[PDB]
DNA sequence: ATATCTGACACGTGCCTGGAGACTAGGGAGTAATCCCCTTGGCGGTTAAAACGCGGGGGACAGCGCGTACGTGCGTTTAAGCGGTGCTAGAGCTGTCTACGACCAATTGAGCGGCCTCGGCACCG
DNA sequence: CGGTGCCGAGGCCGCTCAATTGGTCGTAGACAGCTCTAGCACCGCTTAAACGCACGTACGCGCTGTCCCCCGCGTTTTAACCGCCAAGGGGATTACTCCCTAGTCTCCAGGCACGTGTCAGATAT
């Protein structure tokens, strides 16, 4: 077992693109950029926390390190829906 | 208000010259503020997101010097 | 008993990124749960708008398969797209 | 040391800051720190200029110069 | 055995052809020689030290890989 | 696909590695990504290449414009 | 305590320069300096150990890792300090 | 009982070192100690290297106090040692 | 124009191990309280840097003059992707056992904090 | 015509919590020992692609020369810096609940690795 987000790739275009199918090759490229990126976010978070001198990783902190890596527009709907998504999480069921 | 003027044509002078070149025409001392613009918006726009992630209300050095590190930029004295 | 992605209604296993992070915590690492919901979305959201790019160059290119020079064709019309990958694209 | 004068780079560090989040304020050494800093870089980025005039075959600089320059080391901005 | 010399000149030419330049004047092909052979010096110090690190003794993709990552020029779809 | 000879690489590319260590063997799919991935940059070089020429106001390109692109860079090889 | 290397600058130093005046300044640069090139060493060695699927720190990683972040004839007599102290270490009391 | 440090008759105090290794283990690190004296080897000559190069530019420049040009013009000489630092120097 | 043809792509299906709580549970971290250090306001000199004008003057800057360094274009090798063929040896994998790191005592002493006189420049007096 | 004292140095001592082992103890990786499939040789080969020669040509260097765009330099002038002054409010720091990871277990169900029809490039009638 050697994970991969390939299908959670087609079940969101699938929210957005229900009528497109996809090679596969250009599928594992997908994954190999996603895991990239979540693994930049990985270790900037934890630098982050390192430089608070603190030892634990909250939401605040990956939103932090996003609004790093990311510019202007897209770093702004991407804080919206990361709060979005802590809030219909946490003040819910 | 002409913020950005600020920045004068003798010091752009000044620094070409401690910058090695000598004969800096004239139509520049504009792009410089551009450029030097761009880059203070990249740098300060870091060190704004490092230091509220601090929950602080105050800019540090070991800001600047973490989002010079960002940048692969970094120097040295502060904090590493 | 709901799983906490499909709880929020969010599409990436938040489990498995909660063990991925859990690689690499500094023998101290606490995953705020939370921060895992909110590392999902992102990936969520991010990689949404970069296939929209893909499978409009797609339709544009009028094919339903997808093409590495799709997406390069695709970073190389967006600019801050391309400024999130600095990796050389394979093909 | 250094070249630029230090009030006119408080009010344009201010505007800065400003478009970003309001009243907020500065340790001092960290603004005199990052004009350090900026200077330096533009520094750089001149004789990188001079570099590439030079190369050109002309003194003189042009905006084409630093247009170039930035796009070489990789700002593209 | 002009080894170097393996890489010809209607190579570079058709190069430069999908490297969007259309007039390659001819005093480069020594040239890119010489900067390829320094690339590929360096990528491939990095790759090996990484091979043989592994207590092994041939070169595998994610070696270089790696190495393209510890450059700043990552690329994509093997190991990431 | 791409534009150089795979054969005449491999030869180049034992040799490079032989004055490392001798007798070593490489996976075939990687000294294929590496052609990739250094035809990539030379193809790069190239374009700047370009742009500092065309910066020269001539077409053509001469061992100077290479010279100054991998000064200008940071290179300094 | 913030911990320095000042002191163990200073003594080297002596044993290569024993005549030779050093500004504090100038001291705390070299170990800021040396503390980067430090954290470089081990997040690389970090990274390799990861990289081999492995958990351990070994000084042969840390060959590995040194052999890669410093060029010619300064890799070469670094590997060759490193091997020597390793065994005046081990093959000794 | 001798200090490992001073056991292998090093100068870096080899103990620091192996914490500040342990302070990035990723929840599984474990010291060789004989890494950590690698490591402590390898800073104390690359950086006898570099003062002896500072060194020379102060004898040169008749100053028997160390300056951040001294070092500057000194990196400025070397390749490799430009090399080693990437980062911009303090005046 | 279009069936087709192949792979290669979406459905359908047992067979896992990684997720969903329970609750400890212990602890990192929010949070209240202080406090006092640095960062703004803010006022005038000031003088030393910055426009402003003004010579002035120089280098650039595309305008000409100019053939052999660089695309075609056969024309001619010729080496190189193909095609197996081997092949084996290094690389994948697994018991095991064993050397090797965490731990708390002792402890201490080598490593943080004052201070000090040693010396340097340096004109102001 | 002057020789000299804040500021960093290296002892130098006083306080004190990171090495230093010792087994323990548990275990990650050597490490022996397998059973395999991809890098070399190891051949000749079609072709395309690399020289090569020849053609054949034009562009990166002279010239055009000047003139206005930039540099030096007074000439105001005006704002950066000082100097002070304050103050207060926000890092900073501390002591106190407490919620909030995680561990284990359950436990099971969605992923995973199969298969499988069907039709998008692809070809010719």
């Amino acid at each position: 077992r050697k994970e991969s987000y390939s299908i959670y790739v087609y079940k969101v275009l699938k929210q957005v693109h229900p009528d497109t199918g996809i090679s596969s090759k250009a599928m594992g490229i997908m994954n190999s950029f996603v895991n990239d990126i979540f693994e930049r976010i990985a270790g900037e978070a934890s630098r982050l926390a390192h430089y608070n001198k603190r030892s634990t990783i909250t939401s605040r902190e990956i939103q932090t390190a996003v609004r790093l890596l990311l510019p202007g527009e897209l770093a702004k709907h991407a804080v919206s829906e990361g709060t979005k998504a802590v809030t219909k999480y946490t003040s819910s069921k | 208000r002409d913020n950005i003027q600020g920045i004068t044509k003798p010091a752009i002078r000044r620094l070409a010259r401690r910058g090695g070149v000598k004969r800096i025409s004239g139509l520049i001392y504009e792009e410089t503020r551009g450029v030097l613009k761009v880059f203070l918006e990249n740098v300060i726009r870091d060190a704004v997101t490092y230091t509220e992630h601090a929950k602080r209300k105050t800019v540090t050095a070991m800001d600047v010097v973490y989002a010079l590190k960002r940048q692969g930029r970094t120097l040295y004295g502060f904090g590493g | 008993a709901v799983s906490r992605s499909q709880r929020a209604g969010l599409q990436f296993p938040v489990g498995r990124i909660h063990r991925h992070l859990k690689t690499r915590t500094t023998s101290h690492g606490r995953v705020g749960a939370t921060a895992a919901v909110y590392s999902a979305a992102i990936l969520e959201y991010l990689t949404a708008e970069v296939l929209e790019l893909a499978g409009n160059a797609s339709k544009d290119l009028k094919v339903k398969r997808i093409t590495p020079r799709h997406l390069q064709l695709a970073i190389r019309g967006d600019e801050e797209l391309d400024s999130l990958i600095k990796a050389t694209i394979a093909g | 040391e250094l070249l630029i004068r230090k009030l006119p780079f408080q009010r344009l560090v201010r505007e800065i800051a400003q478009d970003f989040k309001t009243d907020l304020r500065f340790q001092s050494s960290a603004v005199m720190a990052l004009q350090e800093a900026c200077e330096a870089y533009l520094v750089g980025l001149f004789e990188d200029t001079n570099l590439c005039a030079i190369h050109a075959k002309r003194v003189t600089i042009m905006p084409k110069d630093i247009q170039l320059a930035r796009r070489i080391r990789g700002e593209r901005a």
